[PDB]
RNA sequence: CCCAUAGUAGGCCUAAAAGCAGCCACCAAUUAAGAAAGCGUUCAAGCUCAACACCCACUACCUAAAAAAUCCCAAACAUAUAA
RNA sequence: CUCGAUGUUGGAUCAGGACAUCCCGAUGGUGCAGCCGCUAUUAAAGGUUCGUUUGUUCAACGAUUAAAGUCCUACGUGAUCU
C-alpha cells in the first residue's frame, strides 16, 4: 500500500443484473400504482416544440 | 591476474613524403573578374561528394552547411601541423581552396549603383561532408583531441570522426527509422501533400524529408 | 520589458509560437481522415 | 514556388493491412463515395476552390454521391486534404420507384430504403 | 557614389515556340514552330 | 523577409511547426524494463 | 574565483564541490585554480 | 585506491643531456616496472603515470551562463478515472 | 508615423532611471612581505569639485578631491529660461 498503488477514487461495485432487475419491476410497479390511485399533485412536462 | 590484450600493428601503413597540410591561398592563383551571385543553395542540404574516407581513417565530419575563408584553414592548418606527429601522421585537405567570390560595397554607401567589387573568397561547405582527413600508426583517441579543438573553432557544427564511429553513426539513424513507432513521418506527409502541407513547405523538402533548415542539420530527426 | 521588437507575428525577430497538446490533437485527427481517403481512392 | 502537387500512385495503392484496417473488399470495390467537405476553400490556391464547384461541395458537412471512376477520383486526389470519402453501403439493396420517398443516409453510409421513425420491436 | 558598368540586356521575349502541338489540326500555310536554331 | 538560407536559425510558419511536432521520433517502449529482468 | 562557463580541474588536488545551487572548483594547494560556474 | 628496486647517467651530440633540449636504438635483471606518458632540475635530485601485489573503484564516457535604462507582471495549481 | 509644423547645438534650472561600479562597503586570486597596485565576485542606499582658451559637447592645461564613473530618458527638459 503506497499512495500510488491504487487509484484515488473508491471501488464501486454495481449491483447484480438479476437482482436489480427484480428491483427495477418493484419500483415501476410502485410509480404506476400511484398513478392508478392518483397520489400526485400538479405536472410539469418538458416538451419539444419548434426546435 | 589482470588480463592483457592484443594491441593493433600498423607497421602495414605507410607515410606520405609531405605528411603536414600544404598551404592554401587567400585568392586562387589567376584573379576572377565575372561577379558571381549568392548562390546560397550550394550550403543548402546534404552533401554529394567528400562524404567517404579516401586514404586515411580519421576526419572531421561537417554537421551542417557553411562557408570557409582563409582565416579558418589557416586556424586548422597550424592547429593540426603543430599537434600532430609527423613521423607516425599524415594529413590532407578534403575541401578545395577558396575559390568562391564575396563582392562588398564600400562603407557609408546607400543601396544601388550596381554591384560590389570582389572581396575575398570562400569555400562552400555542405552537411555531411569530410573537411580534413588524417591517418597513419595512431588510435582514434590519439587525433580525437586535437581534432574535436578544431571542430569548434569552424563556422558549423563540426564533429571529429572515424571509419567506425561514422559507420555506427549512420547504422544507428537508419536502426532509428525502423523501429520508429511513430506512424506519422515528415516524409509520407510531404511527399502526399496530406493537410495541403506542401502550402508551407519548399521544393526541398520532398528530398531533405525535415532533416535539414536552410544550412542546419538534425541528426535527432527521422 | 520583455518587448518583441517591430510587429509580434512578422519579420526577423518574431514572438515564439508553441505548439499546445491539443493543437497536437487537432493535426492527428485530420492525418487519419485523410489516411483513409487514400484507401478508398485505391479501388 | 508554389504550384500544383503531383501524387505518387504509390499513395493510392492499399497494402493488405490496410483492408483489415478498413475494412475494404479489393476483389468488391465499391461503386459510389459518400463525399463531404470538411475543409474551407479560403487559403487554398484557386485550383482547389475550382475543383470543390465542380463536385457539388460548396456547402460543408453536405453529403455528396459520387461515381468510383478513375476521372471522378482524379478530381477528388486534388482536394482530398478537404473532404472525407466513405463508400456508399446499400443494406437492403437499391431504392425502388414505391420507396423513393422513404430513403435516410445514415451517418454510418448505409442507405436505407424504409424510414419508420419507430423503435425496433426486436 | 557608383554606377554600373553593364549596359543593354533589355531586349524582350520573342515569343517563340511551338504553335502547334502534337495532334492539333492545321491549314496549308499554318506556322507550327519558331525558333532562333533548329531544335 | 529573409533568404532560405540564414545565419540564424528562421522561424518556422506555425504549420511546418506543427508538423515537426506530430512527426518527432518516438522509441520503442519495452513492456518490462529490460533491467528488471534477469 | 573566476568566472568559468565550462570548469576544469587543473591539477590533481582540485575538487568539484557543487554549494549555494552552483559547481565550484576548489584547490588548497593554488588557490589560484578556484573557478566559478558562470 | 595502492605502489615503484635495478644493468644504466644506454649510445651519439653537447660546456652539461643522468627516462623527459635533440639524433639512433628501444634490448634486458627482478614474480612485477616504458632505455619513459605528464611536471620538475642549469645538469642532477624530487613528484606522478603505465607494473606487481592487494582487490569485486563492480563510474558517465550523450550536454553547459548572463546584464538596461518609469514598475515584477493575471491570480494560481504537481493526484478523482477524454472527454 | 508627423511637412493644414513632432522647434534644430551647447549652457542654465530641476532632475527620473539602468549597473556594464569612478569613490565609499563586503569578498576570491595574485608574479599579494608591508605601503601601493592589478584582476574577478557582490553592492546603485550616499556621493561623484572649481578654474584659463574655445559657441562648443569633447580636447589641452592650472589647482584640488575618498572619487571627479559610463549610459538612457524626443542626442531628458525653450507653453521654465538662454
Ligand atoms: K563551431
Ligand atoms: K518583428
Ligand atoms: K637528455
Ligand atoms: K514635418
Ligand atoms: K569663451
Ligand atoms: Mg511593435
Ligand atoms: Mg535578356
Ligand atoms: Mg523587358
Ligand atoms: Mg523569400
Ligand atoms: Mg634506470
Ligand atoms: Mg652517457
Ligand atoms: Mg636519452
Ligand atoms: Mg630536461
Ligand atoms: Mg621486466
Ligand atoms: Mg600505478
Ligand atoms: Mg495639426
Ligand atoms: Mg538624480
Ligand atoms: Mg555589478
Ligand atoms: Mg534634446
Ligand atoms: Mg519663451
Ligand atoms: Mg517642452
Ligand atoms: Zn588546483
Amino acid at each position: 500500500k503506497t499512495s500510488l498503488s491504487s487509484p484515488p477514487w473508491p471501488e464501486v461495485v454495481l449491483p447484480d443484473p438479476v437482482e436489480e432487475t427484480r428491483h427495477h419491476a418493484e419500483v415501476v410497479k410502485k410509480v404506476n400504482e400511484m398513478i392508478v390511485t392518483g397520489q400526485y399533485g400538479r405536472l410539469f412536462a418538458v416538451v419539444h416544440f419548434a426546435s | 591476474v589482470k588480463t592483457l590484450l592484443p594491441v593493433p600493428s600498423f607497421e602495414d601503413v605507410s607515410i606520405p613524403e609531405k605528411p603536414k597540410l600544404r598551404f592554401i591561398e587567400r585568392a586562387p592563383l589567376v584573379p576572377k573578374v565575372r561577379r558571381e551571385p549568392k548562390n546560397l543553395s550550394d550550403i543548402r542540404g546534404p552533401s554529394t561528394e567528400a562524404t567517404e574516407f579516401t586514404e586515411g581513417n580519421f576526419a572531421i565530419l561537417a554537421l551542417g552547411g557553411g562557408y570557409l575563408h582563409w582565416g579558418h584553414f589557416e586556424m586548422m592548418r597550424l592547429t593540426i601541423n603543430r599537434s600532430m606527429d609527423p613521423k607516425n601522421m599524415f594529413a590532407i585537405w578534403r575541401v578545395p581552396a577558396p575559390f568562391k567570390p564575396i563582392t562588398r560595397k564600400s562603407v557609408g554607401h546607400r543601396m544601388g549603383g550596381g554591384k560590389g567589387a570582389i572581396d575575398h573568397y570562400v569555400t562552400p561547405v555542405k552537411a555531411g561532408r569530410l573537411v580534413v582527413e588524417m591517418g597513419g600508426r595512431c588510435e582514434f583517441e590519439e587525433v580525437q583531441g586535437f581534432l574535436d579543438q578544431v571542430a569548434h573553432k569552424l563556422p558549423f557544427a563540426a564533429k571529429a570522426v572515424s571509419r567506425g564511429t561514422l559507420e555506427k553513426m549512420r547504422k544507428d539513424q537508419e536502426e532509428r527509422e525502423r523501429n520508429n513507432q511513430n506512424p506519422w513521418t515528415f516524409e509520407r506527409i510531404a511527399t502526399a501533400n496530406m493537410l495541403g502541407i506542401r502550402k508551407v513547405l519548399s521544393p526541398y523538402d520532398l528530398t531533405h524529408k525535415g532533416k535539414y533548415w536552410g544550412k542546419f542539420y538534425m541528426p535527432k530527426r527521422v | 520589458r520583455g518587448r518583441i521588437p517591430g510587429r509580434q507575428w512578422i519579420g526577423k525577430h518574431r514572438r515564439p509560437r508553441f505548439v499546445s497538446l491539443r493543437a497536437k490533437q487537432n493535426m492527428i485527427r485530420r492525418l487519419e481522415i485523410e489516411a483513409e481517403n487514400h484507401y478508398w481512392l485505391s479501388m | 514556388k508554389f504550384t500544383r502537387s503531383r501524387i505518387p500512385e504509390k499513395v493510392f495503392q492499399a497494402s493488405p493491412e490496410d483492408h483489415e484496417k478498413y475494412g475494404g473488399d479489393p476483389q468488391n470495390p465499391h461503386k459510389l463515395h459518400i463525399v463531404t467537405r470538411i475543409k474551407s476553400t479560403r487559403r487554398r490556391p484557386y485550383w482547389e476552390k475550382d475543383i470543390i464547384k465542380m463536385l457539388g461541395l460548396e456547402k460543408a458537412h453536405t453529403p455528396q454521391v459520387h461515381k468510383n471512376i478513375p476521372s471522378v477520383n482524379a478530381k477528388l486526389k486534388v482536394v482530398k486534404h478537404l473532404i472525407r470519402i466513405k463508400p456508399l453501403k446499400l443494406p437492403q439493396g437499391l431504392p425502388a420507384e414505391e420507396n423513393m420517398s422513404n430513403t435516410c443516409l445514415k451517418s454510418t453510409g448505409e442507405l436505407v430504403v424504409q424510414w419508420h421513425l419507430k423503435p425496433v420491436e426486436q | 557614389g557608383g554606377s554600373s558598368k553593364n549596359l543593354g540586356g533589355k531586349s524582350s521575349g520573342r515569343r517563340q515556340g511551338i504553335k502547334k502541338m502534337e495532334g492539333h489540326y492545321v491549314h496549308a500555310g499554318n506556322i507550327i514552330a519558331t525558333q532562333r536554331h533548329f531544335r | 523577409g529573409s533568404k532560405a538560407v540564414t545565419r540564424h536559425r528562421r522561424v518556422m510558419h506555425f504549420q511546418r511547426q506543427k508538423l515537426m511536432a506530430v512527426t518527432e521520433y518516438i522509441p520503442p517502449k519495452p513492456a518490462i524494463h529490460p533491467s528488471c529482468l534477469p | 574565483f573566476k568566472n568559468k562557463t565550462v570548469l576544469k580541474k587543473r591539477c590533481k588536488d582540485c575538487y568539484l564541490v557543487k554549494r549555494r545551487g552552483r559547481w565550484y572548483v576548489y584547490c588548497k594547494t593554488h588557490p589560484r585554480h578556484k573557478q566559478r560556474q558562470m
